[PDB]
């Protein structure tokens, strides 16, 4: 049991503690770590590789599931309405919450013992990890059920299976549009967006759409964006009293905060009206994840940036320079060359002191150290890894929303009008939302508009 | 794989008709570069005491975090051009793309 001991025996790979650690004073202690499961257990032939339990496609599998039994259990089978099952005990001001899961060792139950609120059941197992994530999961659940309801009115002869699949098809395209239209340009910047994601031409069945092992670590760049608090705002977008700023170490797996502390509306308002944390070379990641990650459900607070680095080793990932070469980017050998690459010699000196050679810098560490591309939130290396991955997921997807035959021309035209602020408008009590782009907009009331000014998705071309 | 299909399978199977497990669930990740393990095939760097990586000692991930990642939270620079929703969509999106299983405790 990797959570209870510091013994380095399978499947454990504990993180060793350095001397003079600011928190863990006992060098015999460790940060818990379970090695990712191998694709070929106990093999003496294979080069160890890890498994992706999910579909690589941007297909909203985090809502629907990536396995047939779970996908069935997430559905409401009591009728022919094609709905996803909702919570049978609680509702958020008359609106649906995710069903509860049935885990033998429920970590949500530990975040507040007296509250007795278990983790939620969704398409992906991490839905309850933070209430901001749960809110996003809940929002997509209500959107599926809202689409299924309107599709039912439009097509009364559609059975449950047809209604579920058609609403599921819509939700997936909505995730694809928001990701590629709004999210990714703000991650990569215009230069890397043009290079790694050129205009979609057509589906190409020779493009491998699998998630690359390195992407599982490189996409953890988002840990640098994490604020140390969960921010909750009322209908006036003012701090919701008495707990408007909850430390993140007290929200991990805290499903009780959604259920018993005001629902998803204060959480969504906080997300839209609070700025993200800027990644700076001297301000990489906050102590809420670096010192106190999962503090309430673990014997010791985890260190997320350290886990990312131990994970890249567990996954046998090449170091910084091998990934630089892969991307056709210069590979610095000296501290002066590293300094030029990072436009920061002081940081280059610290990396050389820790690693000895830039060849050994762990991919997450070197990736997040790089200065950010103009109008982007990653440097050249992460932009190449992330850009390449999202190009393969788009081009190698037969069900990509713009691929011919997936949607009619009229449905594609209707889908181009969708936006995340509209989904918030349609499924919550929030009546004032961010102006497009929602991922840029962050200041109330300057960046905010009333829901009534926003175009709704026109389902007319879904009438059979 | 069915010759005509309007909808995705839940598993991702048959999305690519020539290689129908590509992008499907419960399959090994693709590798863009060969793996680097201490023994060449299974043990991670840092597993064996005294075993170096490319001529240098393996730095403890915790020490790297203390020396390079650690910063005073009061100094936090809010992004004037990004909302917290930008962070949240990223985690939500990652959760559509990948989950690396581990054995239960
Ligand atoms: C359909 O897509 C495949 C794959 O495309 C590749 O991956 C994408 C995600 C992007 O990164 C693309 O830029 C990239 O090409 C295309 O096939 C690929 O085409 C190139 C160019 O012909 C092939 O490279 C060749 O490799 C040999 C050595 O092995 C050299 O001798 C050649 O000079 C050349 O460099 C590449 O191997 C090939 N890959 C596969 C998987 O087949 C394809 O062209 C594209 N089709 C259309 C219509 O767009
Ligand atoms: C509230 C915000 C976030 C977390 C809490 C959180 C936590 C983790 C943890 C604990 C893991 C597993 C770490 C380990 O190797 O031991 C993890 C993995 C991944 N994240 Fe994390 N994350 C939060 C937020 C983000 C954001 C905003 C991300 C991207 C923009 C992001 C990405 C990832 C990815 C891709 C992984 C690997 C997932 C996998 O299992 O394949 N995270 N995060
Ligand atoms: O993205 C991920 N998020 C969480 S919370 N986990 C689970 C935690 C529990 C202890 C070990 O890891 C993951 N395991 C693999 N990937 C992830
Ligand atoms: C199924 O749908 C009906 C009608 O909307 C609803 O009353 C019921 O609570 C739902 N059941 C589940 C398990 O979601
Ligand atoms: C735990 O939950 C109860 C409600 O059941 C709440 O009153 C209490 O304040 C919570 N504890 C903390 C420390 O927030
Ligand atoms: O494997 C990912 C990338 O690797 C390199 C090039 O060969 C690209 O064409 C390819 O997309
Ligand atoms: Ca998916
Ligand atoms: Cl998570
Ligand atoms: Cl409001
Ligand atoms: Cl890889």
């Amino acid at each position: 049991n990797c959570e209870t001991s510091c013994v380095q025996q399978p499947p454990c790979f504990p993180l060793k503690i350095p001397p003079n650690d600011p928190r863990i004073k006992n060098q015999a202690d460790c940060i818990p770590f379970f090695r990712s499961c191998p694709a070929c257990p106990g093999s003496n032939i294979t080069i160890r590789n890890q498994i992706n339990a999910l579909t690589s496609f941007v297909d909203a599998s985090m809502v629907y599931g990536s396995e047939e039994p779970l996908a069935r259990n997430l559905r409401n089978m009591s009728n022919q309405l094609g709905l996803l099952a909702v919570n049978q005990r609680f509702q958020d001001n008359g609106r649906a919450l995710l069903p509860f899961d049935n885990l033998h060792d429920d970590p949500c139950l530990l975040t507040n013992r007296s509250a007795r609120i278990p983790c939620f059941l969704a398409g992906d197992t991490r839905s309850s990890e933070m209430p901001e994530l749960t809110s996003m999961h809940t929002l997509l659940l209500r959107e599926h059920n809202r689409l299924a309801t309107e599709l039912k009115s439009l097509n009364p002869r559609w059975d449950g299976e047809r209604l579920y699949q058609e609403a599921r098809k819509i939700v997936g395209a909505m995730v694809q549009i928001i990701t590629y239209r709004d999210y990714l340009p703000l991650v990569l910047g215009p230069t890397a967006m043009r290079k790694y994601l050129p205009t979609y031409r057509s589906y190409n069945d020779s493009v491998d759409p699998r998630i690359a092992n390195v992407f599982t670590n490189a996409f953890r760049y988002g840990h640098t964006l994490i604020q140390p608090f969960m921010f909750r705002l009322d209908n006036r977008y003012q701090p919701m009293e008495p707990n408007p700023r909850v430390p993140l170490s007290r929200v991990f797996f805290a499903s009780w905060r959604v259920v018993l502390e005001g629902g998803i509306d204060p959480i969504l308002r906080g997300l839209m009206a609070t700025p993200a944390k800027l990644n700076r070379q001297n301000q990489i990641a906050v102590d809420e994840i670096r010192e106190r990650l999962f503090e309430q459900v673990m014997r010791i607070g985890l260190d997320l940036p350290a886990l990312n680095m131990q994970r890249s080793r567990d996954h046998g990932l090449p170091g910084y320079n091998a990934w630089r070469r892969f991307c056709g980017l210069p590979q610095p050998e000296t501290v002066g060359q590293l300094g030029t690459v990072l436009r920061n010699l002081k940081l280059a000196r610290k990396l050389m002191e820790q690693y000895g050679t830039p060849n050994n810098i762990d991919i997450w560490m070197g990736g997040v150290s790089e200065p950010l591309k103009r109008k982007g939130r990653v440097g050249p290396l992460l932009a190449c890894i992330i850009g390449t991955q999202f190009r393969k997921l788009r081009d190698g997807d037969r069900f990509w929303w713009e691929n011919e035959g997936v949607f009619s021309m009229q449905q594609r035209q209707a889908l181009a009008q969708i936006s995340l602020p509209r989904i918030i408008c349609d499924n919550t009590g929030i009546t004032t939302v961010s102006k497009n782009n929602i991922f840029m907009s962050n200041s109330y009331p300057r960046d905010f508009v009333n829901c009534s000014t926003l175009p709704a998705l026109n389902l007319a071309s879904w009438r059979e | 794989c069915p010759e005509q299909d309007k909808y995705r399978t839940i598993t991702g199977m048959c999305n690519n008709r020539r290689s129908p497990t590509l992008g499907a669930s419960n399959r090994a990740f693709v590798r863009w570069l060969p793996a680097e393990y201490e023994d060449g095939f299974s043990l991670p760097y840092g597993w064996t005491p005294g075993v170096k990586r490319n001529g240098f000692p393996v730095a403890l991930a915790r020490a790297v975090s203390n020396e390079i990642v650690r910063f005073p939270t009061d100094q936090l620079t809010p992004d004037q051009e990004r909302s917290l929703m930008f962070m949240q969509w990223g985690q939500l999106l990652d959760h559509d793309l990948d989950f690396t299983p581990e054995p239960a405790a």
